[PDB]
């Protein structure tokens, strides 16, 4: 079964979800499942094909774990490890201010969502913190944004060439 | 110019010969109909339906997508052009939702236009027969020019409140429906503005300026609560469910209803005031079209949801518990309103009994469909202590 | 005691005073720019008259099409060619209104001045009612038609292709995700005031040309809501025009959503204009030159120069890459015809005598092409010939763009041959450009969209066909084909029987 | 078939090629405007003149009329289809009259349509909204379901009054004219019906049956007179212009103003009734509207005739007092009406306030225009006189 | 609190009480009719729900009016001798739909029951909403066509010619002078349910075929609306059956309202369509005979047997002259062509042989005739030659029935030629059958309409045509024309150089 919809790697996580009785297991297998499989810093792209379908089914998982087991204040305040979430938004805030430069920034902003994507933590912090913090990486990001040239960009981002044709 | 030099392959003999030529003897299909594929809420597709379900290229990883893979360009950062994270409420398809009146676009500004036309008529027709003339002095002054007036900006808050919905909304059928309960929110305010404006033409020395009705919103203290609320609902939650939600099925329902019906509404008449109710009345036809659309999305669909329905509810109360707390506040402070009035308006039994129905209503029509433990005396004895 | 009223310029009067101060009160969305307090919008309307206006242009439109135009049997007598056009032309079209919707609703958000916002909202409405217009076309295309197929599910139906992808970038994503200015450029400074002429009037013209009456009044009547479009995005400018983050930001986001729009709109558009019709209008060349190269990138933007704005830096790069594009990238989509939700054809006579005269040398490469696939029975079922083997025999492999989803064929191509293959992170990425690279390069995260042959891999053709529905209603003619005649089309079992199957060009790079 | 077995000369590459073929190189004449030769009332020819003007087969022996000689057929005597003799006015031309609205068939369609869409909406928001609640029972089950109820036999019956002038009108422009005055007057009659029959659903035992309201109004004391005079204007008259005149610038400016503005539309609002209100509002839009065309044509035409200004004044001024008369008895009746409201609802201030109002508005836009010199407070007082 | 509401049947089910007993509560028309006060309709409808099934009719039309078929140029490809046909068809037909208001509204005042009242009443409107329709076709053609001329004033210009005379017989007079039942049956139950087929239906199939799509717009509108009509035409006749006098007076009103209507009906519609248009849908005779004698005649009559209705003791003396009635009244129409405000064309070879094969001997009679006109100049004004010249010389009088205003030329006619001649209190009287003979004897008071002979008698034609404005806006060039091409047009001058004076034909008998 290698199906685009359906097939034996998104059966088989199915089931994995399925034994995620627990809100600290299953958020914790959420977060490394982020680190593992979701954005170019991905541990690897095994599961580039069903991954953003897989987040999917696990996220709904941990919601209703959290749900049943926060009151309802720290479903409204606290992440799914029960930090509380005004504290880290402010921190990730506080050090993407501080970025020395646009590499530090890229750095801060996708470890944000790596680790605090809804439901870990709550959505009106969240996109707050998408806010503020994407703010801080374009600005960073599209200052003299053509003045390196891609032999040196290349360089910088650390990517191996290749080939190249002219 | 008679003919003109264009040629149409429509009417064009040489082209339209051309045309037909190529023409196969019957169609390379006999399915006919557009979104064929799409399950009907109801007996048989709608062209509401068809003309709107799938618009939104979701992929399969936001429940009920029919695309696949990731979108071809994020934001700086990776947030996803739509996605899952935007919002806490799940479901097992983000598609289901239908407006009860299956409005798509034509029919949505074909009403309103009818609507604009006719409260023009009904201007032309209320000046030119003087009714102006049985107008309470001090009512039509005051209350209807400072508080209706100052109400004008809890419509255009509320309005505001869906600026990032129809930026976040999951599916074609919510952003329509969360478009139009937005659209019809700032004409509630421009047809209060309306109103002030048409007695500045009718009404010697009455000045339409906003300077007014805006002091007593900003800084008077009958609409400070209202405004909190409506400043957070708005700016302070980046939900776009949780956004529609408290302000239709929690806010709106309680404090807007309180103010345009039970007050606004019950007491124009009184000082011989058929003008305000006229536009009160499309405020109301407004708010009973969006119940319909609110309840089917929210309880119909989501607190219902064969999968995450006790996830949801538990969602929804959770915001009903945040919201209440500021609505009882807001409808607390407008209390103060009713020591302004004559004396012998109204009295504090009247005043309760309104209470109770708009409190009753929302029980009925709102927090029983998630299970929300209401108090109706509790709830009413908190706003009554606003009472001077 | 006379009769009186108020109209909407009276009530738009005051609603610049609508919005308060207070905290709070601010923009969810990230962006580098500061939209002026104080910024005006042009038209004074308010939602009930915008209601009435929009009214009476949807009373003529659909009076036409269920009358009139119902009786003259419109949906039919159309060239086949269009037909298929139009199953593209307006579902595409479709989710660039769509997402418009949302496009507006971040600049509402974005916008603090009550005009502003008010100026954005009226567009959001615009863009549901063009929504359902272009859904109206392939509603009606699908009811009264020569070939419902595609017009009736291409919903669901353009996931099998690639050239769908490219769309979502430059009309899904490219409209709603990035710094809302950004994203304002793409839509509105970029893609509306360039392309309303050039794509929804020349659509007009091209379907009148080939026996399409039903196009031109819906089209015709969403073009009159333009203008109001093209309005936000000056204002746009107008608005953050006194900020000094526009002079360090302004044309790079102009130029980076310039090239984006351009790079689908270039290839795509002619190929749809010179390859979906049998009656010609104008050469692509010229209509591109006109409308892209001087009335927009000269006469246009040069009114924003006051502003600050300048003429996109990549814009050189951009017309010298057009002249070939649109007749490399058929070459692409022919070859991967059963992919699409829509017929192709192969030029006629006729026709290679027109592209020949208007782009010499066409006929020495493409037309030659053309005619040894027509000789290999590319039309025939029974030939057990797909362009697609051409391609292998060759040695021609075909790349897709990993920042704007355009496929590409270096080794073949008339026009841009650039090729770069970068690894990083365990994954490789292809680029067909050096604006499209830079993207990558400095925002990675931001292009990560798996491309037909990553998701496809080692999957044989009709099984993907057939999982993503590209039937007819008979459950195995394909709703693709290679010609458009009524008969002898492909079925699943006739793609089946040639066993291809996919696999990623890219891993041949060590 | 796909193509259809009918060719079409506008398609059809063989049919229309040989209509091509013969076509002028340019227009005959270059005058492409229809009704060119009519007199514009304003600065323009309008659309509505174009259409109307003219169409009524008139020869010049009927004032205006273009056409010459006898009519084809005849009634049995001799009576002419159309003559000067069924009408004591005169004038220049009866093709002067203009319906300051312009309304031909399509613009009054739209808006009633508007209107009849907009109730219906209305209806459904006000039934959802609860807002029957506020509404005192003995107004609604007594003075709504009988008395205003039984008015609807009185437009109806002035609705009736109009089945002569469709008949005999001298021009197109008065034809159409007295038609939708006619047909509107049938409407709010049905409005009045629809309103109760809406009650009926929303109200447990409310009836809607006419049975009560019609004993009312033919055995009623309140609107004895007023069904009086209505069977006078409608049966006893065979003059159209006198009909016309009398039931729109004598009894229904008078007594008809009376009863549904300066009482049920004044005192509604204050049982808590909003809804009556409604119907009412379109009513005086109705009236409004009719108002503008009985004013040009018997005023700006007739009254102001040029050869027969004095003649007609002097007719009308002769029907003001014949039905004037019969008004004022009309009313009286229907003063013995507020016997019967709660005690408190209403004092004799306010009525005379009220009916000067409308006597006031009578001269302002009536009597002064054919100079019928007449006595406000003799009204008022005669009027007056049937009070408790 | 359900949402909750009120519909037009649920408001009509208490509309037959509306009506209330009283003295005077009769009608003020002569009748010898009793219609029962009992009598209910089909339609359940109220004013504001007749306004809305109404209102989007109109949406439609003048959408696709205003719309696709202006952007068609729909007003111009039509045959030039369609847009002339037009300016009679639409002018003629919109004095019956006025006088049609007033006609039901003299049977509103008839009518006693609430319902039958209210039945007649959505006539008065639907004929006024007729009016304007009609009207709008010629303000159509006139502002968009190839010859404005005559479209543009027809209120005025038909007053000039002597088939306007009949029309106003049928659709003015005979609609409303008379009892009302008489003006119904000549209204309702023969006009509107007997010619609503072979006329408005079959003018929009002549329509198309000729290139014409503006009237199929319309009339199909005007069509949709018949229904109430014809329901009041037979409730009329059930509201009467009862009464003693039905059995008495039915069947005879009933017979002189069919003669009268198809007396003009017959020839004149059958003149418009093959004399007035160039592509032909079916031969006349053919159409009258499955329409006017078969389904009306036949099935439609047939059902009201239960009430004491008869088929017209005439149907048969009807069908005996309808044969060569078309054929006989286009050569006065032609040879008088200076009278009109239309251009006439003589028939091509290829219409000639589509006559005489539809009907055998066509070619022997009016054929050779058109030859002779054509060869001699009829159709140059330099030839100074009009076909009613012919007449003179030949001894051919062209006399105008007293009672129908039918022209006739009892000498030359192949169909009927029967020509009784009277003299009474000083006046001379010329009948063309025996039915109007008896009419008139009968009736002398009810027809005493002054025909174009006794008014234009010793005056020039050009003077009639100067007077009564039958020229162009150039003031010169005559509306009215013996041929439809654009170059070499008849003026005023070109017939007053020819002195033509007219005669009364009925004083030769002195
Ligand atoms: O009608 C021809 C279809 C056009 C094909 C290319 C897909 Br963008
Ligand atoms: O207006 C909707 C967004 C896309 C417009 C493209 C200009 Br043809
Ligand atoms: O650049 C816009 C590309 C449009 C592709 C098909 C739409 Br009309
Ligand atoms: O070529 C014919 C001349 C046109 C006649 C002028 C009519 Br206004
Ligand atoms: O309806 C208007 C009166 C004439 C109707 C004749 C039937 Br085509
Ligand atoms: O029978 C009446 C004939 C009238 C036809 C008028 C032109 Br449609
Ligand atoms: O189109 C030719 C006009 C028809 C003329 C005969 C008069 Br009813
Ligand atoms: O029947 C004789 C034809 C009458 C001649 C016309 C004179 Br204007
Ligand atoms: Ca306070
Ligand atoms: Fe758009
Ligand atoms: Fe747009
Ligand atoms: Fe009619
Ligand atoms: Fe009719």
């Amino acid at each position: 079964k290698l199906g685009i919809h359906s097939n034996d790697t998104r059966d088989a996580w199915v089931n994995k979800i399925a034994q995620l009785n627990t809100l600290e297991k299953a958020a914790e297998m959420l977060k490394q499942f982020r680190m593992d499989h979701t954005t170019p810093f991905r541990n690897s792209y095994e599961l580039d094909n069903d991954y953003l379908w897989i987040e999917a089914k696990l996220e709904e998982k941990v919601a209703v774990l959290k749900a049943r087991a926060f009151n309802e204040v720290d479903f409204r305040h606290k992440t799914a490890f029960g930090e509380d979430a005004k504290s880290v938004l402010d921190g990730t805030v506080a050090k993407m201010n501080a970025a020395k430069d646009k590499w530090e920034a890229e750095k801060i902003h996708i470890g944000f969502r790596q680790a605090y994507k809804p439901p870990i933590m709550p959505v009106n912090y969240f996109l707050d913190g998408e806010r503020q913090l994407g703010t801080r990486l374009m600005e960073l990001r599209n200052l003299n944004y053509y003045d390196t040239p891609l032999e040196e960009l290349r360089k910088q981002r650390g990517v191996r060439v290749v080939h190249l044709q002219s | 110019s008679m003919l003109g030099e264009r040629r149409r392959g429509l009417t064009d003999p040489e082209m339209a010969a051309v045309i037909l030529k190529a023409l196969p003897e019957a169609p390379l299909d006999g399915n006919n109909k557009m979104g064929y594929f799409v399950t009907p809420r109801w007996k048989r597709l709608t062209e509401y339906e068809a003309l709107t379900v799938y618009a939104q290229p979701n992929a399969d990883w936001i429940a009920g997508g029919l695309d696949w893979g990731d979108w071809t360009q994020k934001f700086h950062g990776g947030r996803p052009s739509w996605g899952n994270e935007t919002t806490e409420l799940r479901t097992v398809d983000w598609f289901k939702h239908r407006d009860p009146l299956r409005r798509w676009h034509a029919p949505y500004v074909k009403d309103k236009a009818e609507e604009w036309r006719y409260t023009d008529r009904f201007l032309q027709g209320y000046s030119a027969d003087g009714q102006i003339r049985a107008m309470n002095p001090t009512w039509r002054d005051e209350f209807i020019n400072r508080y209706w007036g100052a109400f004008l900006f809890n419509e255009y808050g509320l309005f505001n409140a869906h600026s990032q919905g129809a930026r976040e909304a999951l599916s074609d059928v919510t952003r329509v429906s969360l478009a139009f309960w937005g659209f019809d929110k700032i004409d509630i305010a421009q047809m209060i503005q309306l109103e002030r404006g048409f007695l500045a033409k009718i009404v010697p020395g009455f000045d339409e300026s906003t300077a007014v009705p805006k002091a007593e919103w900003t800084n008077g203290e009958v609409y400070k609560s209202a405004r909190l609320a409506v400043e957070g609902l708005w700016q302070e939650v980046f939900d776009w469910n949780e956004s529609a939600f408290s302000v239709h099925a929690v806010y709106d329902a309680l404090f807007g209803q309180f103010v345009r019906r039970e007050f606004f509404q019950r007491l124009a008449p009184r000082f011989g005031d058929n003008l305000t109710p006229f536009f009160i009345n499309q405020a109301q036809t407004y708010f009973q079209i969006a119940k319909q659309g609110v309840q089917d999305l929210y309880y119909n669909c989501l607190g219902d949801d064969p999968e995450f329905s006790d996830y949801n509810r538990t969602v929804m109360r959770n915001w009903t518990g945040k919201w209440l707390e500021p609505t009882i506040a807001a409808l607390r402070d407008f209390m103060g309103l009713f020591a302004k009035l004559p004396a012998g308006t109204t009295d504090k039994e009247e005043i309760t009994a309104s209470l109770y129905r708009v409190v009753d209503d929302w029980i009925e029509d709102y927090a029983s469909r998630i299970d929300f433990k209401a108090d109706r005396d509790q709830i009413v004895k908190a706003v009554l202590a606003g009472l001077k | 005691r006379a009769p009186t009223s108020v109209n909407a310029q009276e009530v738009h009067r005051w609603l610049q005073s609508f919005n308060w101060d207070f905290k709070n009160n601010r923009t969810k969305y990230a962006t580098k720019y500061k939209m002026a307090n104080e910024t005006k919008e042009q038209f004074k309307l308010i939602a009930k008259e915008y209601a009435r206006m929009e009214a009476v242009k949807d009373e003529r439109q659909f009076g036409s099409l269920q009358d009139a135009l119902t009786r003259l049997n419109a949906g039919v007598r159309v060239h086949p060619k269009w037909n298929e056009t139009m199953k593209v032309v307006s579902n595409f079209l479709e989710v660039g209104e769509y997402n418009a919707i949302a496009a507006t609703g971040m600049l509402w958000d974005s916008a603090q001045a009550a005009e502003q916002k008010n100026g954005y909202l009226a567009q959001v409405l615009d863009e549901i009612r063009h929504t359902h217009q272009c859904a109206y076309v392939n509603y009606y295309f699908a009811k009264n038609g020569q070939d419902p197929a595609g017009h009736n599910d291409a919903r669901r139906t353009r996931t099998i292709g690639p050239l769908w992808k490219g769309m979502k970038r430059v009309f899904s994503d490219g409209f709603i995700s990035g710094d809302a200015v950004e994203c304002s450029l793409n839509l509105q400074l970029v893609g509306e005031a360039c392309f309303t002429n050039p794509l929804i009037v020349a659509v007009t013209e091209w379907a009148a040309a080939n026996g399409d009456e039903i196009t031109p009044t819906v089209f015709l009547s969403i073009e009159t809501d333009e203008l109001r479009h093209m309005a936000n995005g000056y204002q746009t400018v107008v608005s953050i025009a006194n900020d000094p983050a526009s002079a360090k930001y302004l044309n790079t986001d102009l130029n980076n959503a310039f090239w984006t729009q351009q790079k689908y709109f270039t290839p795509v558009l002619g190929m749809l204009f010179e390859y979906g019709s049998k009656f010609k209008v104008e050469p692509w060349v010229k209509t591109w030159d006109r409308w892209v190269y001087e009335d927009w990138g000269g006469i246009w933007i040069g009114r924003l120069g006051k502003y600050g704005v300048e003429s996109p830096r990549s814009l050189k790069d951009a017309k010298q890459d057009a002249y070939w594009a649109h007749h490399d990238l058929y070459l692409l989509a022919y070859a991967l015809w059963p992919t699409g939700f829509f017929r192709l054809a192969l030029p006629d006579q006729e026709e290679m005598e027109w592209f020949e005269a208007n782009y010499p040398g066409w006929y020495d490469h493409y037309g030659k092409i053309y005619e040894e696939w027509r000789a290999r029975g590319c039309e025939d079922p029974s030939s057990g010939f797909i362009p697609l083997m051409w391609f292998i025999e060759n040695n021609h492999p075909i790349y897709i763009d990993r920042v704007s989803q355009v496929p590409f064929c270096p080794s073949l191509a008339k026009g841009a041959s650039t090729l770069r293959v970068h690894e990083y992170n365990g994954e490789m990425h292809t680029f067909s450009d050096q604006w499209g690279e830079r993207m990558w390069l400095a925002e990675p995260e931001r292009y990560e969209c798996q491309n037909i042959f990553e998701q496809y891999e080692g999957r044989e053709l009709s099984e993907v066909i057939a999982e993503l529905h590209g039937l007819r209603s008979d459950g195995k003619t394909l709703i693709a084909q290679p010609h458009v005649r009524g008969d002898k089309l492909w079925t699943l079992d006739d793609i089946k029987r040639l066993n291809c199957v996919f696999k990623n060009p890219v891993k041949a790079f060590n």
